[PDB]
C-alpha cells in the first residue's frame, strides 16, 4: 500500500515543490 | 596539352590508372596469392 | 541585476536564458566563484566530499532495503539455480492489466523486476541468509550517510574549520591512508571473512549475537603467538562440499589452494580471507615510510587527473578480473548480470580516463606556470610536444589503415563465395602467454606447460602449492578462465589498441596543446573551454582544450563499444555451447552484424509485438528510447548556433504580437543556447543514448536464451 | 561587457575600426612617436564580439584581441 | 518500423554473401561507413585538426621535405559541405542496397 | 521579405503543431503497447483516424469512368477502385486501401 | 603444428570446403545447356577454385577446425612467407614511393616557384627521382649519417611554450 | 540633437523592427540628409525611399544603425549619417560621430582606450595571477 | 519483512534529512 502513496508523491507532487522554489529563486534579485 | 597532362588530378588517375591494372593483370594470371610459396 | 547564480557574480547580470544554464554549469566549479579564497576553497572541497560520500551510503541502503523488502533473497538461498533475484517491485500506474500479469515475474504476485547488478550474489559470500540481514545493513548505513552529512557542516564551523596547511600537507595523508583506509579496512574484512563469511559458507549462523562466544578456528589464536600459522591450512572444503552447509565441509581459515569452487565456480573463501590478510600486511608497512613536488601539491586539477587515471585503470582492472575469475557464489553463472557487470566498469573506466586527461588539460591553463616549472619532467614533454602527438597521429593512422583493410579483405573474400582465401592471423603471441600460465589446449610446451620447469617446480623451498588449484581450471573448458582465442580475437584487439591510441591522441592533443600553437598562440589567456577565436586565421572552430576532451568522448564510447561488443559475442557462444559461431563470424565485418547486432536482437524487439507482449517489452522501449535521446544529440551536433537565434527573433516576435499571450511576458530574454553548451548538450544525448541502448540489448539478447 | 586589448605591434593601418559593425574603435595619436597611430576601443560596451577587427589586422598573430567577458543585451546582440 | 520493416527485410541484404546479390551485402556495409564516416566532418570542427596538422607538418618538416603548399584543414564551410556529402551517401546507398537486395529475392 | 518574421514563425508552429500531432501518436502508440494497452492506441481495432478527406477522393475517382469521364471503358487507376489485375501470377495492380496507419504516415 | 593447427593437407573441414564448393557450382551448372556460354564459365570458376585449394594443400598452411588457412606471425622461418617475406618486399616499394616524394619536394623547394611545381609535376624531376628512389635503404644510410637527413629542433617552426 | 520630430521615410512595412525593447530601454536613431528621393534597403526588410529631408530612421540595435550607415556611405555616398540613442526611456545621445569626426580618421585630443604597452607573447600565465582580482590581459 | 520495520526505517531516514539540508544550508552560505 506505501508503493501507491510514495510514488506519485516523489513522482509529481515533489517535483513541482522543487520546481517552485527553483523557479522563484532563480527569477527573485536582490 | 602535355603541360595539361603534367597536373595533379590527369597524373594523379592515370598513374593511378596504371597502378590499378597491374594489380588487376596479376590477379588473373596469379590468382589467389595469399603467401608466398 | 537578480541574484541567481551566487557564484558568478558577472552571470547575474545576464538578462537572458544563458544566466539560467550557466549558472548550473559553473556551479561546482569552485575555482571559478567571485571572491574565493584558497584558504576558503579545500574547505568547500571537504565538505562537498562529506556529500558524496553520504549519497554512496544512501544509495547502498536503498539496494539493500528493497531486496529485504520487495525482493525475494530467502527465497534465493534455497536456489540459486533456478531463481532469478528481484530488484524491486513496481509501481507504475500506467500498466495495463495483461502487463501486470507479464511482470509479475520470478513467481512474485507483484510486477518486479529481475535484478541485473548481482548484489544478491556479492552479499550471499559476504554472509547474509536472511531478509532482516539485509534490513540491518540499510538502518547502519543511513547512520553512516548522517555521520558523513554531519561531519561535512561540522567542518565548515569556524572552530572546527580544517587549516589550508592541513590539506596542503600530503606526506602524513599518504601515510594514513595507505595505513588506516587501505591497510586496516582490508585487515577488519579479513576479520569479516574468518569470522563470519566462512561460517556462513559451511552452515553454521554467525551474528553479532553470538559472534563473541564461537571461534573461527578450533585451536583460536593459540598458534598465531607461538609462530606455528600451519595449522589453519587443515583440512579445507573438499570438493564434495556445497555452498553453505555443513555437507563435508572444513575448519581451515586461512588456504591458498587457487582455483575455484567446483560446484559455484567461484573463488574459495579461504582464497579471499588469505588474500586481503597479506594485501593488509603489505599496506601497512607501506604506510610508515614518510620542483615538481611542489607543482603536484599546489594544483588541485593535477592531483584530481591522477587519481580519476587511478581510478580508471583500477576500474578496468575490476571488469577485467571479475569474469574470468569470479569472485562470488553463483555470478559466473548468472550470465545477464555478468554481461552487465563487466560493460558497466568498462564504460566507467572510459569516463574515468578520459576525465583523467581531461583535468591535466585544466592543470595546464590554469595552474602550470612554464617560468617556476622548468627543466623537470613536465618541462620536457611540452618541449617535445609535436614528437608526442604526431607519433601517436602513426599508431592511430597504422593500425587503422590496416585493421579495417583486414576486415575489408575479409568481407569481400567472403562475399564472393570464397571464405577459404581469408587473412586470418592466429594471435600466437597471446596464445604462448596463456601456454606461458598453463593451457595445454595449444601445445607450446614451455613455462608452466613444462612440468620440468623451475617456476612449476620451485627448487627453493618446495613451495608450488598453488598451482594444483590454478592447472585444473585453465585446461578445463567449463569456465572463462583464459579463454581460447583464434584470428577473430586478433582482428579485435587491434581495434582496440586503435580506440585506445587514438583517444590518447586526442586527449593528449588538447592536453599539450592548451597553451597555445601557431593558430592561436595566447589559448591560455581564454581559458579551458571557450568556442573559438573567429572565423579569422582560417576559422578556428572547436580549437579549444575542451573541445578536446569533447571530441574524445565519442572516442571512448566507441572504443568500448568495441570492448563490449567483443566480450559479449564471445561470450555469447561460451555460455550457449557454440563457440565456432564467433570462430567463423567474427573475421569478417558481415558476421559482426549479421549474426550478433541482427541475429541476437530478434527477442528484444518482440517486447511487444501486435499479438501480446513480455516482460523485455521494457527493453524493447528502452532500445527505441536510447535510439531516440542518440539521435536528438545530432540536432545540437550537427546544426549550430546562429541558425536559432534567427529563429527565436522570430518566436520572441510572434509571441509578442499574439493576442492574449502578448500580457504573459519573460523575465529573461529567450537565446538559443551557446556554442560550448550544445556541444555537451549535444554530447549528453549522445552519450546517454549510447549507453541506453546497449544496455537495453545487453540485458535482453541475453536474458531471452542464457 | 567583452573586454578589447589593443597591443603596441599595431602600425596604425586602420583596418580594424572600418572592419568593426558596431563602431566600437577609433584611431589615436601615438604617444612616443606623435606621427604613427594605434587603435583604441573606448565604446567596449558596444562590443557585440564578432572579432571582425581581429579578422583585418595584418600583424602576424594581431596587435587587437578580444575576450568574450559577460554577455549583456548589447553583446549578446539582441533585438529584444 | 523496426521490428517488421528495417529489421524483417534486410535479411536478404545480409544473408547475401556467397550468393549472387553480395555486392548489395558489401554496398550495405560499405555505406554505413561513409554515412559513420562523415559525422566525423559534422560534429567536430577545424581549429582542432589545423593544430593537429601542425604536429603532422612538424614531423614532415623534421626529416625537411615539408611541402610547399602549405597544409590546411578544410575550412568551415567545407567541413560542413564534405560531412553532408558523405552523409546522403552513406544513407541513400544504404536504402539502395537494402531496397534492391530484397525485392529481387521476393519480388 | 517585410513581413518574413510572419511567414517564418507561422511556418515555425505548423511544425511543431505537425511533429507533435503524427510523431506523437506513434510515440503514444508505442507506450499503449507497451504498457499492455493495445485498446487505448491509434489503429483500426482502437481508436480510429481514418482518412476521410482521402477515402473520399479515393470514391470520385475509382467511379469516374462512365459517368464523368464518360468515354473511358475503366478507371485512371486501379489504386482507387477496381479489380485486380493478375498478369503471370502476381498482382499487377489492385486497389491500395486507405486507413489508420495511413493516417499517420501522410501527417509524417 | 604451433597451435594446433593441422596443416591443411590432412585437415579434413579444409578438404569439405571444396566438396561444397563445387557443387554449389555442377548445380549452378546441371541446368545450362552444355555447349552453352555460361557453361564454360562456371567450368572456369569451378578449375580456378581447384587451383586454389591445391595451391594452398601444397603451400604448407595452416587450417583450424573450421578449414581456413591461418597465418603464423611470430616470425618462424618455416612460416616466412606469410607476413615476413611480403613485409620485406612490402617495405622496399613502399620506401621507394617515400624516399622519391621526399627527394621531389627538396629538389623542388629550391627553385623560384615550388608550389607551382607541386600542381604540375616536372616529368624531368620525377623520373629523377624514381633514379634517386630506388637506392633508398643505400641512399638514406649515408643521408642519416651526414647530418642531413634530419633537422635540429632550432630550424623547424614549433607552438609557443 | 537627435532632432525628433524628423520624418520618417515612406515605408510602411516592417515586422522585423522596433519591439517592446524599445519603449522600456535602450533604442537608437540614425539620422541623416538623403540627396535624391531613391530607395534604399532598410535592416528590417527592403526598401523604404530617402527623403530630401532631414531624414531620421528609429531602429532597434546600434549595429542594425551602422550597417545602415555603411550602405548610405557606399551606395549614395552621403556619408553624414549621425546615430543616436534615447532618452528618459533610452541611456545616451550622439553615439557617432563621437568626436566631430570618422573614427578611421585620426583626431587628436582623443586617448587611447583599451592599449597596451606590450605584446601578446608577453602575456603572464595564469598561474601567476591566481586568487587575485587581476586578469591575465588587463594592465 | 515486519509492516513495523518500514516505518523504522523511514523514522531513521528523517536523520539524513535534516543534516543533508543543514549541510547544504551551510554549503550555499
Ligand atoms: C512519474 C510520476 C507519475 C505518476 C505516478 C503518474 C500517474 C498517472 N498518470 Mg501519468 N504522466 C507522467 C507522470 C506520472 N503520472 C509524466 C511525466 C507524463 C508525460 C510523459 C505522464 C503522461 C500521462 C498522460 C497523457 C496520462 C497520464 C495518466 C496517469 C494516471 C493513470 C492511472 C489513472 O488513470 O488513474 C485514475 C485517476 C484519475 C483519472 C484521476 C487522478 C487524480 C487527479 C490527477 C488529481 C485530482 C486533483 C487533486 C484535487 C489535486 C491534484 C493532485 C495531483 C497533482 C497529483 C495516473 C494518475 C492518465 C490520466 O488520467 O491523467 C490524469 C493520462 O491520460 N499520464
Ligand atoms: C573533370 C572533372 C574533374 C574531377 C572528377 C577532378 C577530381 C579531382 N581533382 Mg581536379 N581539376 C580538374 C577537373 C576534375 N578534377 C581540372 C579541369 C583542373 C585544372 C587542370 C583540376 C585541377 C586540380 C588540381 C590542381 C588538383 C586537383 C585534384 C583532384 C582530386 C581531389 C583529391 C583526390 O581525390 O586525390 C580529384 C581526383 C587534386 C589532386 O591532388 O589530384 C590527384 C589537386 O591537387 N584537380
Ligand atoms: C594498366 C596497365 C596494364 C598492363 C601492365 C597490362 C598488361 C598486359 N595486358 Mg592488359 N589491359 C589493360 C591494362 C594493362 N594490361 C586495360 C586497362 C585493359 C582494358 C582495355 C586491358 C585489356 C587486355 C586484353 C584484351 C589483353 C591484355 C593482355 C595483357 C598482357 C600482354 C601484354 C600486352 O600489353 O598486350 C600484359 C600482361 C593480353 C593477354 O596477354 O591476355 C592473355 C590480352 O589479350 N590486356
Ligand atoms: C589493407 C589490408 C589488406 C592486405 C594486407 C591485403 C592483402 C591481400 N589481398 Mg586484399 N583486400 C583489401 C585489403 C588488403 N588486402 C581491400 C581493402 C579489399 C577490397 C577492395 C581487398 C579485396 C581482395 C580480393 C578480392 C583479393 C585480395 C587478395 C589479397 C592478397 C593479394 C594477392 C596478390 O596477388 O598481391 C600481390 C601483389 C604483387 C606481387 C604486386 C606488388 C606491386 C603492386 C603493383 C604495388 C601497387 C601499389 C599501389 C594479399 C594477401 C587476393 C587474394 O590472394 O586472396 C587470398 C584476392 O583475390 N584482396
Ligand atoms: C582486524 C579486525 C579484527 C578484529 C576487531 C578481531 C577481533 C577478534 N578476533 Mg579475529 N581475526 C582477524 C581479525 C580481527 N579479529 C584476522 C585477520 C584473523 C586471521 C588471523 C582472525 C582470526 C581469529 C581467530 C581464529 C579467533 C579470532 C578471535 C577474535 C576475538 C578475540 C581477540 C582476542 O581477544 O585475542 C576478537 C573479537 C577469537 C574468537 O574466539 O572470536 C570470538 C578467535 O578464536 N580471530
Ligand atoms: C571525481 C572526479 C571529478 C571531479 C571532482 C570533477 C570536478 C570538476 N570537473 Mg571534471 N571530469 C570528470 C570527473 C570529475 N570532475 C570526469 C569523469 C570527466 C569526463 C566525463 C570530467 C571532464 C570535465 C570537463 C570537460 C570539465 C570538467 C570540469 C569540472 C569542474 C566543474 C564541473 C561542473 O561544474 O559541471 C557542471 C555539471 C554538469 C553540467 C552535469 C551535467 C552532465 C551530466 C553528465 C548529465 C547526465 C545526463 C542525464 C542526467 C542522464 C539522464 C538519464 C536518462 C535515462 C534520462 C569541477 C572541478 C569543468 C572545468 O572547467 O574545470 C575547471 C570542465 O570544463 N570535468
Ligand atoms: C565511420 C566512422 C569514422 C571513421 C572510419 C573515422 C576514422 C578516423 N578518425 Mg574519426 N571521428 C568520428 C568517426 C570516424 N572516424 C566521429 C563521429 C568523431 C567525433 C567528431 C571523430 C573524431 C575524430 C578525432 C578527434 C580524430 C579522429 C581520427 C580518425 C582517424 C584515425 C586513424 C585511423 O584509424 O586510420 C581515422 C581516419 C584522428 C586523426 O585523424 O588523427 C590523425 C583524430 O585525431 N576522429
Ligand atoms: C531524432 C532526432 C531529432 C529530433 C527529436 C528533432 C526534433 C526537432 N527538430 Mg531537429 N534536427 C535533427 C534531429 C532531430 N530533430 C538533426 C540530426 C539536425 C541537423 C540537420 C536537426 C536540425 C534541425 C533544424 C534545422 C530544425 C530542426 C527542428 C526540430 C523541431 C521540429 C518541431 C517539432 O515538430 O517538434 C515536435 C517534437 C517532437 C516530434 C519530439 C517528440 C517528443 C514527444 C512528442 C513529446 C515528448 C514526451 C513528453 C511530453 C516529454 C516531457 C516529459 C519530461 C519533461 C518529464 C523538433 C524539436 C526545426 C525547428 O525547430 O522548427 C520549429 C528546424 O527548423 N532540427
Ligand atoms: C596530460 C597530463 C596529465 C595526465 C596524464 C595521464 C592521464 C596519464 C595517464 C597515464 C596512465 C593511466 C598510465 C598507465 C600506466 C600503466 C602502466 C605503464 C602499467 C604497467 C604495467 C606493467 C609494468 C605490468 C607488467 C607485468 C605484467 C603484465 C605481468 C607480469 C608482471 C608485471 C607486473 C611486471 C597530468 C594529470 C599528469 C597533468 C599534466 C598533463
Ligand atoms: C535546438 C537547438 C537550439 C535551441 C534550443 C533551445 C532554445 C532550448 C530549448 C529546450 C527546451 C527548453 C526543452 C529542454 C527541456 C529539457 C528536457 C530539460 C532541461 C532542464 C534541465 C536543467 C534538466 C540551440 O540553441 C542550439 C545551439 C547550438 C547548436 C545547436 C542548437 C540546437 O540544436
Ligand atoms: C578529418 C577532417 C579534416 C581533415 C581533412 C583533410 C585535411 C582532408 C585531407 C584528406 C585528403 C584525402 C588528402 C588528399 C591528399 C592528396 C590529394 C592524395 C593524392 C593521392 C593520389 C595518388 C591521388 C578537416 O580539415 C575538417 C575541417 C572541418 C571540419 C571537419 C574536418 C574533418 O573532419
Ligand atoms: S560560431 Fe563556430 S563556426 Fe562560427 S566563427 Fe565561431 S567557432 Fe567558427
Amino acid at each position: 500500500n506505501l508503493p501507491s502513496i510514495l510514488v506519485p508523491m516523489v513522482g509529481i507532487v515533489l517535483p513541482a515543490i522543487v520546481m517552485a522554489l527553483l523557479f522563484v529563486y532563480i527569477e527573485t534579485d536582490e | 596539352f602535355s603541360k595539361y597532362l603534367s597536373t595533379a588530378p590527369v597524373i594523379g588517375t592515370l598513374t593511378a590508372f596504371f597502378l590499378a591494372g597491374l594489380l588487376i593483370e596479376i590477379n588473373r594470371f596469379n590468382p589467389d596469392l595469399l603467401v608466398y610459396p | 541585476g537578480t541574484k541567481f547564480p551566487k557564484a558568478s557574480q558577472a552571470l547575474a547580470q545576464d538578462p537572458t536564458t544563458r544566466r539560467i544554464w550557466y549558472g548550473i554549469a559553473t556551479a561546482n566549479d569552485f575555482e571559478t566563484n567571485d571572491g574565493i579564497t584558497e584558504e576558503n576553497l579545500y574547505q568547500k572541497i571537504f565538505a562537498s566530499h562529506f556529500g558524496h560520500l553520504a549519497i554512496i551510503f544512501l544509495w547502498t541502503s536503498g539496494n539493500l532495503f528493497h531486496v529485504a523488502w520487495q525482493g525475494n533473497f530467502e527465497q534465493w538461498v534455497k536456489d540459486p539455480l533456478n531463481t532469478r533475484p528481484i530488484a524491486h517491485a513496481i509501481s507504475d500506474p500506467h500498466f495495463g492489466q495483461r502487463a501486470i500479469e507479464a511482470f509479475s515475474q520470478a513467481g512474485a504476485s507483484s510486477p518486479v523486476n529481475i535484478s541485473y547488478s548481482g548484489v544478491y550474489q556479492w552479499w550471499y559470500t559476504q554472509g547474509m541468509r536472511t531478509n532482516e540481514e539485509l534490513y540491518n545493513g540499510a538502518i547502519f548505513l543511513l547512520i553512516l550517510s548522517a555521520l558523513s552529512l554531519f561531519a561535512g557542516w561540522l567542518h565548515l564551523q569556524p572552530k572546527f574549520r580544517p587549516n589550508l596547511s592541513w590539506f596542503k600537507n600530503a606526506e602524513s595523508r599518504l601515510n594514513h591512508h595507505l595505513g588506516g583506509l587501505f591497510g586496516t579496512s582490508s585487515l577488519a574484512w579479513t576479520g569479516h571473512i574468518v569470522h563470519v563469511a566462512i561460517p556462513e559458507s559451511r552452515g553454521q549462523h554467525v551474528g553479532w549475537d553470538n559472534f563473541l562466544q564461537v571461534a573461527p578456528h578450533p585451536a583460536g589464536l593459540q598458534p598465531f603467538f607461538t609462530g606455528n600459522w600451519g595449522v589453519y591450512t587443515e583440512n579445507p572444503d573438499t570438493a564434495n562440499h556445497v555452498f553453505g552447509s555443513s555437507d563435508g565441509a572444513g575448519t581451515a581459515i586461512l588456504t591458498f589452494l587457487g582455483g575455484f569452487h567446483p560446484q559455484t565456480q567461484s573463488l574459495w573463501l579461504t582464497d579471499i580471507a588469505h588474500h586481503h590478510l597479506a594485501i593488509a600486511v603489505l599496506f601497512i608497512v607501506a604506510g610508515h615510510m614518510y620542483g615538481l613536488y611542489d607543482t603536484v601539491n599546489n594544483s588541485l586539477h593535477f592531483q584530481l587527473g591522477l587519481a580519476l587515471a587511478a581510478l580508471g585503470v583500477i576500474t578496468s582492472l575490476v571488469a577485467q578480473h571479475m569474469y574470468s575469475i569470479p569472485p562470488y557464489a553463483y555470478l559466473a553463472r548468472d550470465f545477464t548480470t555478468q554481461a552487465a557487470l563487466y560493460t558497466h566498469h568498462q564504460y566507467i573506466a572510459g569516463f574515468l580516463m578520459v576525465g583523467a586527461f581531461a583535468h591535466g588539460a585544466i592543470f595546464l591553463v590554469r595552474d602550470y606556470d612554464a617560468e617556476q616549472n622548468k627543466n623537470n619532467v613536465l618541462a620536457r614533454i611540452i618541449d617535445h610536444k609535436e614528437a608526442i602527438i604526431s607519433h601517436l597521429s602513426w599508431v592511430s593512422l597504422f593500425l587503422g589503415f590496416h585493421t579495417l583493410g583486414l576486415y575489408v579483405h575479409n568481407d569481400v573474400v567472403q562475399a564472393f563465395g570464397t571464405p577459404e582465401k581469408q587473412i586470418l592471423i592466429e594471435p600466437v603471441f597471446a596464445q604462448w602467454i596463456q601456454s606461458v600460465h598453463g593451457k595445454s589446449l595449444y601445445g607450446f610446451e614451455v613455462l608452466l606447460n613444462n612440468a620440468d620447469s623451475i617456476t612449476r617446480v620451485a627448487p627453493g623451498s618446495a613451495q608450488p602449492i598453488w598451482l594444483p588449484g590454478w592447472l585444473d581450471a585453465i585446461n578445463s573448458g567449463n569456465n572463462s578462465l583464459f579463454l581460447t582465442i583464434g584470428p577473430g580475437d586478433f582482428l579485435v584487439h587491434h581495434a582496440i589498441a586503435l580506440g585506445l591510441h587514438t583517444t590518447t591522441l586526442i586527449l593528449v592533443k588538447g592536453a599539450l596543446d592548451a597553451r597555445g600553437s601557431k593558430l592561436m598562440p595566447d589559448k591560455k589567456d581564454f581559458g579551458y573551454s571557450f568556442p573559438c577565436d573567429g572565423p579569422g586565421r582560417g576559422g578556428t572552430c572547436d580549437i579549444s582544450a575542451w573541445d578536446a576532451f569533447y571530441l574524445a568522448v565519442f572516442w571512448m564510447l566507441n572504443t568500448i563499444g568495441w570492448t563490449t561488443f567483443y566480450w559479449h559475442w564471445k561470450h555469447l557462444g561460451v555460455w550457449q555451447g557454440n563457440v565456432a559461431q564467433f570462430n567463423e563470424s567474427s573475421t569478417y565485418l558481415m558476421g559482426w552484424f549479421r549474426d550478433y547486432l541482427w541475429l541476437n536482437s530478434s527477442q528484444l524487439i518482440n517486447g511487444y509485438n501486435p499479438f501480446g507482449m513480455n516482460n523485455l517489452s521494457v527493453w524493447a522501449w528502452m532500445f527505441l528510447f536510447g535510439h531516440l535521446i542518440w539521435a536528438t544529440g545530432f540536432m545540437f551536433l550537427i546544426s549550430w548556433r546562429g541558425y536559432w537565434q534567427e529563429l527565436i527573433e522570430t518566436l520572441v516576435w510572434a509571441h509578442e504580437r499574439t493576442p492574449l499571450a502578448n500580457l504573459v511576458r519573460w523575465k529573461d530574454k529567450p537565446v538559443a543556447l551557446s556554442i560550448v553548451q550544445a556541444r555537451l548538450v549535444g554530447l549528453a544525448h549522445f552519450a546517454v543514448g549510447y549507453i541506453v541502448t546497449y544496455a537495453a540489448f545487453l540485458i535482453a539478447s541475453t536474458a531471452s536464451k542464457f | 561587457a567583452h573586454t578589447v586589448k589593443i597591443y603596441d605591434t599595431c602600425i596604425g593601418c586602420t583596418q580594424c575600426v572600418r572592419a568593426c559593425p558596431t563602431d566600437v574603435l577609433e584611431m589615436v595619436p601615438w604617444d612616443g612617436c606623435r606621427a604613427n597611430q594605434i587603435a583604441s576601443a573606448p565604446r567596449t560596451e558596444d562590443c557585440v564580439g564578432c572579432k571582425r577587427c581581429e579578422s583585418a589586422c595584418p600583424t602576424d598573430f594581431l596587435s587587437i584581441r578580444v575576450y568574450l567577458g559577460a554577455e549583456t543585451t548589447r553583446s549578446m546582440g539582441l533585438g529584444y | 518500423w523496426l521490428r517488421d520493416f528495417l529489421w524483417a527485410q534486410a535479411s536478404q541484404v545480409i544473408q547475401s554473401y556467397g550468393s549472387a546479390l553480395s555486392a548489395y551485402g558489401l554496398m550495405f556495409l560499405g555505406a554505413h561507413f561513409i554515412w559513420a564516416f562523415s559525422l566525423m566532418f559534422l560534429f567536430s570542427g577545424r581549429g582542432y585538426w589545423q593544430e593537429l596538422i601542425e604536429s603532422i607538418v612538424w614531423a614532415h618538416n623534421k626529416l625537411k621535405f615539408a611541402p610547399s603548399i602549405q597544409p590546411r584543414a578544410l575550412s568551415i564551410t567545407q567541413g560542413r559541405a564534405v560531412g553532408v556529402a558523405h552523409y546522403l551517401l552513406g544513407g541513400i546507398a544504404t536504402t539502395w542496397s537494402f531496397f534492391h537486395a530484397r525485392i529481387i529475392s521476393v519480388g | 521579405l517585410r513581413h518574413r518574421d510572419a511567414i517564418i514563425s507561422h511556418l515555425n508552429w505548423v511544425c511543431i503543431f505537425l511533429g507533435f500531432h503524427s510523431f506523437g501518436l506513434y510515440i503514444h502508440n508505442d507506450t499503449m503497447r507497451a504498457l499492455g494497452r493495445p485498446q487505448d492506441m491509434f489503429s483500426d481495432a482502437a481508436i480510429q483516424l481514418q482518412p476521410v478527406f482521402a477515402q473520399w477522393v479515393q470514391g470520385v475517382n475509382s467511379a469516374a469512368a462512365g459517368n464523368t469521364a464518360p468515354n473511358a471503358l475503366a478507371n485512371a487507376s486501379y489504386a482507387f477502385g477496381g479489380d485486380i489485375v493478375s498478369v503471370g501470377g502476381k498482382v499487377a495492380m489492385m486497389p491500395i486501401s486507405l486507413g489508420t496507419a495511413d493516417f499517420l504516415v501522410h501527417h509524417i | 603444428d604451433v597451435a594446433g593447427l593441422i596443416p591443411c593437407s590432412q585437415s579434413d573441414a579444409f578438404e569439405r570446403r571444396l566438396k561444397n564448393t563445387t557443387q554449389r557450382l555442377e548445380n549452378r551448372l546441371k541446368k545450362y545447356e552444355p555447349g552453352s556460354a555460361p557453361a564454360e564459365a562456371l567450368q572456369k570458376q569451378i578449375d580456378k577454385t581447384q587451383q586454389r585449394f591445391d595451391k594452398y594443400r601444397n603451400s604448407g598452411l595452416l587450417c583450424g577446425a573450421d578449414g581456413l588457412p591461418h597465418l603464423i606471425t611470430d616470425g618462424r622461418w618455416s612460416h616466412a612467407g606469410e607476413f615476413t617475406i611480403p613485409g620485406l618486399l612490402f617495405l622496399y616499394i613502399a620506401g621507394f614511393i617515400g624516399w622519391s616524394g621526399r627527394s621531389y619536394l627538396q629538389a623542388v623547394a629550391a627553385s623560384d616557384n615550388s608550389t607551382e611545381k607541386e600542381i604540375i609535376i616536372d616529368i624531368p624531376v620525377a623520373l629523377q627521382s624514381v633514379s634517386k628512389g630506388f637506392v633508398w635503404p643505400l641512399a638514406a644510410l649515408q643521408e642519416f649519417s651526414s647530418g642531413k637527413l634530419t633537422a635540429r629542433d632550432e630550424e623547424i617552426t614549433i607552438s609557443p611554450r | 540633437t537627435l532632432n525628433l520630430n524628423a520624418p520618417t521615410p515612406i515605408f510602411g512595412g516592417s515586422t522585423g523592427g522596433l519591439l517592446r525593447k524599445a519603449e522600456v530601454e535602450e533604442f537608437y536613431s540614425i539620422t541623416w540628409t538623403g540627396k535624391s528621393e531613391t530607395v534604399f534597403e532598410l535592416p528590417t526588410g527592403g526598401a523604404a525611399i530617402m527623403r530630401a529631408g532631414e531624414n531620421l530612421l528609429r531602429l532597434a540595435r546600434k549595429e542594425q544603425c551602422i550597417a545602415l550607415g555603411a550602405q548610405l556611405k557606399d551606395k549614395f555616398k552621403i556619408t553624414d549619417y549621425k546615430i543616436y540613442r534615447v532618452y528618459p526611456s533610452g541611456e545616451v545621445q550622439f553615439l557617432h560621430p563621437k568626436d566631430g569626426v570618422f573614427p578611421e580618421k585620426v583626431n587628436p585630443g582623443r586617448v587611447a582606450v583599451g592599449s597596451n604597452k606590450r605584446r601578446i607573447g608577453q602575456n603572464p600565465d595564469p598561474a601567476k595571477l591566481k586568487f587575485k582580482g587581476q586578469e591575465t590581459f588587463d594592465s | 519483512l515486519a509492516d513495523g520495520q518500514i516505518f523504522t526505517a523511514l523514522a531513521v531516514a528523517l536523520v539524513p534529512g535534516i543534516l543533508a539540508l543543514r549541510l547544504a544550508l551551510e554549503l550555499y552560505k
